[PDB]
């Protein structure tokens, strides 16, 4: 019993996205499907619902005209298209089984799909040091899109590490910092940015 | 559109407390109210439906009450796994609406942040930008005002800030704030300082560097 | 495995109009009508409303419940239909109705 969503999308403003969601382990047509999205650091926003039995839909007012939800009963898949994409459509998009008898609720959820909408284009990070109970770290700057990952000494150094949520800059590019509280070895932040095939290893020297 | 209003927005509690969260519908939705729990990086999860019915497997620690417009979720004897954000959701009619969410975090003793500043580096400066980073490490409660000062002048609009989730081991928070300047303007000014205000410091601690 | 609405009594103080569904799917509320034409008259609705005359044997707020049996004057006489609706938008949709019950 699960809902398996398509992968992360990266779109330009004005473009279109289509997210899919495959159901298994239950009678798909018995239930509804809804889409719920969550922009970074925000709450949940309902987008719409579709009957998997008869294809009747209901969409949130805000999105009427740009959104289309469909199902493929042959494959037990739900689809959400959203058109004329703007920056503020950036969010994780969830598929949920709507399963209430004579109310609506969402008892089974997909894992979410990140959709990033921006003018920017794939770019690896420049990695700069934050030179050194003492503290030191690694400023990972000007990458796009999310996500990046940061290890310290190839996973070895774990304790008192704090890798911060990225912030989206006025540039349209992301920045984060990883700090580490060491006692007053060599140090080497390991930065990996999958979307640009970019991986950097930099040593914070005193 | 039925507006759902969740109160409070944050609750602080220790393991073992009873916590109660409320949701008010802008109009009657019979008893068709559901509650979800969400943890960081995870899809929401359904705990309670039709105001008071538990979903199979949900611990008896949780329970819910109400009809019409006012509703309550209770979590008796909180455990480390129950620290999360909780959303209500009305299910009486389209469009479906969620409340704004209530975060339940771990109460602990006041702890003051350890502050550090970090100048930009020649490599970065070679790019044509300068980032000055201030780190407030391992504090509680979450509330911290960071003010940037350049040659004793208060900065506005030119910093961004990010917070970690409450720490697994110590129940504390850390905060990074980054001041971003042109190379040109970084090099026209001399003293860079971050002032930190917080419930566990007598006076606002400052950390600086002169170039 | 199609859902069926089992109206056990062809014919039936507080009268009891018996209904049982064989399945939960497709999801949607159970409603009652007196008669069946364009003029049919609503008697209970699981989804919304206040029906001070009508009452339910089982807690219809439970997801797994399949008992839709209700405890409701000569003016009351007529054919009653338990209708299963499937969820729709803007409105729900008649799915399946039982064969009918004559109140005397």
């Amino acid at each position: 019993v699960q809902l398996v969503q398509s992968g992360a999308e990266v779109k330009k403003p004005g473009a279109s996205v289509k997210v899919s969601c495959k159901a298994s382990g239950y009678t798909f047509r018995g239930y509804g499907i809804s889409w719920v999205r969550q922009a970074p650091g925000q709450g949940l926003e309902w987008m719409g619902w579709i009957s998997a039995y008869g294809g009747e839909t209901n969409y949130a007012q805000k999105l009427q005209g740009r959104v289309t939800m469909t199902t493929d009963t042959s494959t037990s898949t739900a689809y959400m298209e959203l058109r004329s994409l703007r920056s503020d459509d950036t969010a994780v998009y969830y598929c949920a089984r709507e399963a209430g008898s004579s109310w609506y609720d969402f008892d089974l959820w997909g894992r979410g799909t990140l959709v990033t909408v921006s003018s920017a284009s794939t770019k690896g990070p420049s990695v700069f040091p934050l030179a050194p109970t003492a503290a030191l770290g690694c400023l990972v700057k000007d990458y796009f899109p999310e996500p990046v990952t940061v290890s310290w000494n190839s996973g070895a150094l774990t304790s008192g590490v704090h890798t911060f949520p990225a912030v989206l800059q006025s540039s349209g590019l992301y920045s984060l910092s990883s700090v580490v509280t060491v006692p007053s070895q060599t140090y080497i932040c390991n930065v990996n940015h999958k979307p640009s095939n970019t991986k950097v290893d930099k040593k914070v020297e005193p | 559109d039925i507006q759902m209003t969740q109160s409070p927005s944050s609750v602080s509690a220790s393991v073992g407390d009873r916590v109660t969260i409320t949701c008010r519908a802008s109009q009657g939705i019979s008893s068709w109210l559901a509650w979800y729990q969400q943890k960081p990086g995870k899809a929401p999860k359904l705990l309670i439906y039709a105001a008071s019915n538990l979903q199979s497997g949900v611990p008896s620690r949780f329970s819910g009450s109400g009809s019409g417009t006012d509703f309550t979720l209770t979590i008796s004897s909180l455990q480390p796994e129950d620290f999360a954000t909780y959303y209500c959701q009305q299910g009486a009619s389209f469009p479906i609406t969620f409340g704004g969410g209530t975060k339940v975090e771990i109460k602990r003793t006041v702890a003051a942040p350890s502050v550090f500043i970090f100048p930009p580096s020649d490599e970065q400066l070679k790019s044509g930008t300068a980032s000055v980073v201030c780190l407030l490490n391992n504090f509680y409660p979450r509330e911290a005002k960071v003010q940037w000062k350049v040659d004793n002048a208060l900065q506005s609009g030119n910093s961004q800030e990010s917070v970690t989730e409450q720490d697994s081991k110590d129940s504390t928070y850390s905060l990074s704030s980054t001041l971003t300047l042109s190379k040109a303007d970084y090099e026209k000014h001399k003293v860079y300082a971050c002032e930190v205000t917080h419930q566990g410091l007598s006076s606002p601690v400052t950390k600086s560097f002169n170039r | 495995e199609e859902l069926q609405v089992i109206q056990p009594d062809k014919s039936v103080e507080t009268a009891t109009l018996r209904c049982t569904a064989t399945s939960l799917i497709p999801v949607g509320p159970i409603q009652w009508f007196r008669g069946a034409g364009p003029g049919r008259e609503l008697i209970y609705n699981q989804k919304e409303g206040h029906f001070p005359r009508v009452t339910t044997v089982s807690d219809l707020t439970k997801r797994n419940n399949m008992d839709f049996s209700i405890r409701i004057t000569p003016a009351d006489a007529g054919t009653y239909y338990c209708v299963k609706f499937r969820k729709g938008s803007p409105d729900d949709v008649e799915f399946k109705s039982g064969a009918g019950t004559e109140l005397s």
